[PDB]
C-alpha cells in the first residue's frame, strides 16, 4: 500500500514539483504516514525566477504535484 | 469529559470582531465576522471590499463556505488566548 | 357547558413568556429555538439504536394517556390528559413550557389537529367536541350529539378538512360539516356500535371497522 | 417516469456516446465503470479537439472530475 | 420545497431549463430533465449546446450531467 | 385492550406497545418476533415512533409522566 | 513542523517564511497549532508584485492547504 | 416618528438626492434613516423617520416651505 | 469632554444610511481637533456637528474618508494643507459656521476631488459675488448650499472674471 | 462528538437580494431555500448580462457548493 | 473497475502515454494503484513545448488529486 513508502520515505533525495511550475530539489529526514514533507539542504527552482539555495524547507504533500524518485530506492519493496 | 476543539475555541473568540480574506478572483474583504461552523463555513455582516486598482465597495453580508475558499485573517485579540 | 358559562368560569388562561423572540412570528409551527430543519422528511436515515430520556415532563396533575405529533415534524408533541387540560412538549433536547388548552368537565379522550395544524380538535366525556385555536387559545365552536361518540376522523383532502366522520354508540356512521355542524349524510350497514374508520381512497371511498 | 443515475449510466454502458472535457477536449470511446467516484475508462478512443479529428487513441484513463458528459 | 422535488415539479411539467457549469467552462445547455438521486445529480435529454465563442447550437441526445459540476438551473429562454 | 398498534414507514418491522411494558418488534418479511426493549414501570398504553426522527421514541403512563428512548 | 504536535512546539520562537498560490511571499512569527495545519502567524509582511510593493499587517491565521512552501530561518525573536 | 414627504425636486439623480437630503437631516439632528424612490406614483417623495420628536420638530420647522433645489418641499 | 482615544471607543461606530462606516462625534464640547489618529482612516465619515471646533486644522492624513460633517460649529480658518491631509475626502460641510472671506476657501480649492460643500448661514453668503467666486474657482463641486447650479451660471461666474 | 447546526438563516430568508457570479455578472432575485446541502433557490430572478440585455429568470436553482455570493437590498434587523 | 486497467498495466510492464493539465506530455511506466488513482512513474520520457525540450527520469511519483489524462500504449518499447 502507498501509505508504506510515505512513511519509510526518508534520507533519500528528491526533484519535487509544485503548482506554481515550480520545481524543487531536497533531502528527506521525516517519519510519518501523513504524506507531510520536511526538507533539509533545499534548492528552489521557481518559474521566471534564479534559483536559490534553502538550508531546510518544509511542504504540504498533498500540494506537491509530482516526486522525482532517485534511483538506487528500491521502490518494490516499498510499495509492497 | 471532553477536551477537542481547540480551533474551535479560537474561532469563538475571534467571533464579533473584524476580519479580512481574499478570494481566488484576487480582491480583499474587510468585514465584521459573527457566525462559525466546524466545516469553517462562514458568515459575515457588513462588509467593505477593495480591488487591485481603486475600486472599493460595501457588502451588508457575505456568506463563506469552509470548503472552496482561501483563508481568512482572524483579529489580533485571539493572540491573548 | 355553554359559550358564556366556560368563559366565565375562566376555563383557559395565559401563562407563556416566550411567546415571541426577535420576531413576531408564530412559535408552533417553525422550530424557532433551533437551527435543525424547519420541516422534515419521513426518512432522514437508516434507523439507529435509541439512547436516554431527555426530561420527565413534570408538570401534569393526572396520568397521561394519548400521545399525538405536530404536523410534518417531531419537534413539537401534543399530550392528552385525564387532568381534563392539554399541553404540548419539545422533544429535540429541550425543556422549555408551552400554553395550557383546557375546557372539558370530564377527561379528554384524543385529540386531533386539522391538517393545517392551526386548529385541533377535542373528544371528552362531556359528548362534545370543541374547536380550539391553538396561536389564540380560544374555543367558538360546540356540537351536541345524540349518543356517545366512538371515533373522529377527518376528511383525507385539504380541501374537506371542514368534513369529519362520527361513529357512534348507536351502530350508524353520520357525517358532518364542521363549518354549518349538519348531518349531510348518514350510513347504516353494521352490527353493533362503530370503533374505527379507515380510508382506502382518498376522497373517493373508505372503509370502517366497528364490533360487526 | 424518472430514472436513477445508475442504471441510467448502466443505459448509457455500452452503448456509443460523446464526451466533452471541459478543457474543451472531446473524445468517443466506450465505457465500462463502476466506482464510488464515478470515474470513466474509455477503449480505442478516438480524440476531438475544436470539432477537428486528431488521432484514434487505445485505452485511455480519465478522472470524473474533468468530465462532464455521457450519452449516446 | 428542495431541489429535488422541485427537478419533479420540471419533469412532471415538462418544464425546459438551463443550465450552467462551473470551473474554466462557457457553454450553456437547454434541455428537459428526467433524473432524482439524494446528490442531484442530472439526466439531461433533447438538449442543444452553445457554443458562445459563434452562437450556434447543435442538437444533443440523452445525456447525463454530474451535480457537482453544476453551477446555475434556471428555467431556459431564448437567446440569440 | 386498544394498544396503539404503529406502522411507522419502517414497516418492513411492526412495532407495538403493550400493557406489560414492553416493546415487541416483529419482521414482516419472516413473520418471526424479535424485539426486546422496555419502558416504564408500569401498566399503560402508549406507544409512538416519531414521524420526522430516525432514533427516538416516545411513551407515556398514567403516573403523569411522558418518556423518550 | 507540518502537523506534526511535537514537531510544531520546536519551530515556535523563530521567524518563518510562507509562499502562497498568488506568488507573495510571508514573513511572520507563529504561536499556535492545529492538527489539521491551521496556524496562528503574528508580526507579518507582505511583498507585492505588479514593481515592488510592500505594507504593514495585522495578525493573522493561515490555512496549510493554501501554503505552497513553508521555511523557517531566524534570530531570536522579539515578543 | 413617520412622515409622508411631497413636493420634493424630481430632477435630482437618486444618489445625489439622497446624499443631499441625508446632509440635511443630519444637520439637524441624530436622524438617520431614509428611502427615496422614482417610480412614477412614487417619484418626489420619501418615508422618513426620525429618532425623538424633539430632533423631529426643530427640523419640520425649517424645512416647511424651505426652498430645496429651487423648488418648496412639504413634510406632515 | 476631551476628544482622547477613549472617547472614540466608547462613542457609537455604525453604518450609515448609504452604508458608510461612521462615527459619532456629536456635542462633545470638543473645541480642537486631534487623536483622530487612532481611528487610523477606518471611518468613512466622520461627524463633528454640534461641537465648539473653533478651527479646521490639525487633522491627520486619511485617504477612506469620503464625507465630514461640521454642521453648526464655530470655524472661522482653514488651514492650506488640508487637502494634503484629506486629498480624497469629495464633501466637506461647513453650515452654520463663522466663515466670512474668500481667503478661508482657498485651501478648499486645493482639493481637486471635493464635489459637495455648503455654506447656508455662513457670513460669506452675504458677500458680493460669493456664489461666482465659488464657481470659479471651485470648478470640481458639483452642489452648492443644497441647490444645483446652472450652465447658465457656471459661464457667468467664468466670463465675470475673465 | 457533537458538530454544528445550519446558519440562522431565517433571519435572512424571503427578502430580495442581488447576487453577484464569476466573470462580472449580475442577478436579481428573491431567495427562498434550505437544505442540509446547503443549496440555494431563487425565484422571480432577472439576469443582467455582460454581452446583451436582460432576461427573467423562472424559478432558479444553484447548487451550493458553487457559488454563494449575495447582496441584500433590505437592511437586518 | 478503472484499477484494473491500472493493475493490468502495471502487471505487464507496458508503457503509458501522459499528458498534463497545459503544457508537457510524458511516457512512463507504472507500478502503484490506489482509489485515489495515485500512481508511481519508472523509465519516465518527459516531452514538452516550453523549443522542445526533453529530460529523463528515471523513477517518478505521481499524486492522484492534482490529476493528469492517462492514455495506455503497449506499443511503445519494453523493460
Amino acid at each position: 500500500k502507498l501509505v508504506r513508502f510515505l512513511m519509510k520515505l526518508s534520507h533519500e533525495t528528491v526533484n519535487i514539483e509544485l503548482k506554481n511550475g515550480t520545481q524543487v530539489s531536497g533531502t528527506i529526514m521525516g517519519v510519518d504516514v501523513a504524506m507531510n514533507t520536511h526538507l533539509r539542504a533545499v534548492s528552489m527552482t521557481v518559474k521566471n525566477k534564479e534559483p536559490v539555495k534553502l538550508d531546510t524547507l518544509s511542504i504540504r504533500g498533498n500540494n506537491i504535484r509530482y516526486i522525482i524518485l532517485p534511483d538506487p530506492l528500491a521502490l518494490d519493496t516499498l510499495l509492497i | 469529559m471532553t477536551s477537542v476543539g481547540v480551533p474551535i475555541k479560537i474561532l469563538h473568540e475571534a467571533e464579533g470582531h473584524m476580519v479580512t480574506l481574499e478570494t481566488v478572483t484576487g480582491e480583499v474583504y474587510r468585514g465584521k465576522l459573527s457566525e462559525a461552523e466546524d466545516n469553517m463555513n462562514c458568515q459575515l455582516a457588513e462588509t467593505v471590499v477593495t480591488f487591485r486598482d481603486g475600486r472599493s465597495h460595501q457588502l451588508d453580508n457575505v456568506f463563506i463556505r469552509g470548503n472552496k475558499i482561501r483563508f481568512m485573517i482572524l483579529p489580533d485579540m485571539l493572540k491573548n488566548a | 357547558k355553554e359559550d358564556s358559562e366556560q368563559m366565565a368560569e375562566e376555563s383557559s388562561t395565559l401563562h407563556l413568556k416566550e411567546a415571541e423572540d426577535y420576531q413576531g412570528r408564530s412559535f408552533l409551527v417553525p422550530p424557532s429555538f433551533t437551527g435543525v430543519n424547519l420541516r422534515e422528511d419521513y426518512v432522514p436515515e437508516r434507523c439507529f439504536v435509541p439512547k436516554k430520556l431527555v426530561h420527565t415532563y413534570r408538570g401534569h396533575n393526572k396520568g397521561v394517556n394519548f400521545l399525538q405529533w405536530f404536523p410534518k415534524s417531531a419537534h413539537l408533541f401534543l399530550s392528552c390528559s385525564m387532568d381534563t387540560k392539554i399541553k404540548l412538549w419539545e422533544v429535540y433536547d429541550r425543556q422549555r413550557v408551552v400554553r395550557t388548552y383546557a375546557g372539558h368537565k370530564l377527561p379528554v379522550r384524543e385529540v386531533a389537529f386539522n391538517n393545517e395544524g392551526t386548529e385541533f380538535l377535542s373528544a371528552s366525556f362531556d359528548r362534545y367536541v370543541k374547536l380550539w385555536d391553538t396561536e389564540t387559545g380560544q374555543v367558538k365552536q360546540r356540537f351536541h350529539t345524540g349518543h356517545v361518540p366512538y371515533c373522529l376522523k377527518y376528511h383525507p383532502d385539504d380541501d374537506k378538512n371542514h368534513m369529519f366522520l362520527v361513529g357512534m354508540q348507536n351502530k350508524k356512521i353520520i357525517q358532518w360539516d364542521s363549518r354549518s355542524g349538519e348531518i349531510v349524510q348518514e350510513y347504516d350497514r353494521h352490527l353493533q356500535a362503530v370503533n374505527s374508520i379507515t380510508f382506502f381512497d382518498k376522497n373517493r371511498r373508505f372503509a370502517s371497522t366497528s364490533d360487526d | 417516469q424518472p430514472v436513477n443515475p445508475k442504471p441510467f449510466l448502466n443505459s448509457l454502458t455500452g452503448k456509443f456516446v460523446v464526451c466533452k472535457l471541459k478543457w474543451g477536449m472531446e473524445y468517443k470511446g466506450v465505457l465500462v465503470a463502476v466506482d464510488s467516484y464515478m470515474n470513466l475508462q474509455l477503449a480505442h478512443a478516438e480524440e476531438y479537439i475544436d470539432g477537428n479529428s486528431q488521432g484514434n487513441l487505445g485505452e485511455i484513463l480519465i478522472r470524473c472530475n474533468n468530465v462532464l458528459y455521457v450519452g449516446g | 420545497v428542495q431541489p429535488v422535488n422541485l427537478i419533479f415539479r420540471y419533469l412532471q411539467n415538462r418544464t425546459r431549463v438551463q443550465i450552467w457549469l462551473y470551473e474554466d467552462v462557457t457553454h450553456r445547455l437547454e434541455g428537459y430533465i428526467i433524473g432524482f438521486d439524494e446528490f442531484m445529480n442530472v439526466v439531461f435529454d433533447e438538449a442543444e449546446e452553445v457554443n458562445m465563442k459563434t452562437k450556434g447550437r447543435n442538437k444533443i441526445g440523452r445525456i447525463l450531467l454530474k451535480g457537482d459540476n453544476i453551477t446555475l438551473i434556471h428555467a431556459a429562454q431564448q437567446e440569440a | 385492550y386498544a394498544c396503539n398498534i404503529d406502522f411507522s414507514p419502517d414497516q418492513s418491522f411492526l412495532i407495538s406497545g403493550d400493557a406489560d411494558g414492553k416493546l415487541f418488534i416483529w419482521d414482516w418479511r419472516t413473520h418471526k418476533i424479535v424485539g426486546k426493549w422496555k419502558a416504564h414501570d408500569s401498566t399503560c398504553i402508549a406507544a409512538l415512533w416519531h414521524p420526522h426522527e430516525k432514533s427516538r421514541m416516545i411513551t407515556a403512563g398514567w403516573d403523569g409522566l411522558i418518556k423518550m428512548w | 513542523t507540518i502537523s506534526k504536535n511535537n514537531k510544531m512546539m520546536a519551530h515556535l520562537n523563530y521567524r518563518m517564511k510562507i509562499i502562497l498560490q498568488d506568488g507573495r511571499t510571508f514573513i511572520g512569527f507563529f504561536k499556535a497549532f492545529d492538527k489539521h495545519m491551521n496556524i496562528l502567524l503574528a508580526e507579518c509582511e507582505e511583498h507585492r508584485q505588479i514593481g515592488e510593493e510592500k505594507r504593514i499587517l495585522g495578525l493573522v491565521l493561515v490555512r496549510g492547504e493554501h501554503i505552497v512552501s513553508m521555511t523557517v530561518d531566524g534570530p531570536p525573536p522579539r515578543d | 416618528h413617520t412622515i409622508y414627504v411631497n413636493n420634493l425636486n424630481e430632477k435630482v439623480k437618486k444618489d445625489e438626492l439622497k446624499r443631499s437630503l441625508h446632509m440635511v437631516f443630519t444637520q439637524f439632528g441624530e436622524i438617520i434613516q431614509l428611502m427615496s424612490f422614482r417610480k412614477e406614483k412614487m417619484r418626489g417623495q420619501a418615508h422618513i423617520v426620525f429618532k425623538e420628536v424633539s430632533s423631529a420638530s426643530n427640523a419640520l420647522r425649517a424645512l416647511q416651505g424651505f426652498p430645496f433645489y429651487g423648488k418648496p418641499m412639504r413634510i406632515q | 469632554v476631551r476628544l482622547t482615544t477613549e472617547l472614540f471607543a466608547e462613542r457609537p461606530q455604525f453604518v450609515n444610511s448609504v452604508n458608510m462606516r461612521e462615527i459619532n462625534l456629536r456635542g462633545q464640547k470638543i473645541p480642537v481637533i486631534e487623536n483622530m489618529g487612532v481611528t487610523r482612516d477606518q471611518f468613512d465619515v466622520i461627524d463633528l456637528t454640534d461641537n465648539d471646533i473653533r478651527k479646521l486644522d490639525n487633522f491627520p492624513t486619511f485617504s477612506r474618508l469620503n464625507t465630514l460633517y461640521l454642521h453648526n460649529n464655530r470655524i472661522n480658518y482653514i488651514a492650506p494643507d488640508i487637502a494634503t491631509k484629506l486629498p480624497n475626502l469629495k464633501t466637506l460641510a461647513l453650515t452654520n459656521n463663522n466663515i466670512c472671506e474668500l481667503g478661508d476657501i482657498e485651501p478648499l480649492a486645493e482639493c481637486k476631488k471635493l464635489e459637495y460643500v455648503t455654506f447656508i448661514g455662513n457670513p460669506i453668503t452675504h458677500k458680493d459675488n460669493y456664489r461666482m467666486y465659488m464657481i470659479y474657482k471651485l470648478p470640481t463641486v458639483r452642489v452648492i448650499d443644497f441647490n444645483r447650479v446652472r450652465l447658465t451660471e457656471r459661464e457667468a461666474a467664468k466670463k465675470m472674471f475673465k | 462528538m457533537s458538530k454544528t447546526h445550519p446558519p440562522e438563516l431565517k433571519k435572512y430568508m424571503d427578502k430580495e437580494m442581488d447576487l453577484k457570479l464569476n466573470g462580472n455578472r449580475r442577478v436579481s432575485g428573491i431567495l427562498r431555500g434550505f437544505d442540509p446541502f446547503m443549496n440555494m433557490v431563487i425565484d422571480e430572478a432577472v439576469e443582467y448580462q455582460k454581452d446583451g440585455g436582460s432576461v427573467n429568470l423562472g424559478m432558479t436553482v444553484i447548487r451550493g457548493n458553487s457559488v454563494v455570493i449575495m447582496e441584500p437590498k433590505e437592511r437586518i434587523s | 473497475g478503472p484499477l484494473s486497467i491500472l493493475t493490468n498495466s502495471v502487471k505487464n510492464n507496458h508503457q503509458v502515454l501522459i499528458n498534463c493539465r497545459n503544457n508537457k506530455k510524458l511516457l512512463g511506466r507504472v507500478k502503484a494503484f490506489d482509489r485515489h488513482c495515485n500512481m508511481v512513474l519508472e523509465n519516465v520520457k518527459e516531452m514538452w513545448t516550453e523549443v522542445a525540450k526533453d529530460r529523463f527520469i528515471s523513477k517518478m511519483f505521481l499524486r492522484g488529486d492534482s490529476v493528469i489524462l492517462v492514455v495506455k500504449n503497449p506499443l511503445a518499447q519494453a523493460e
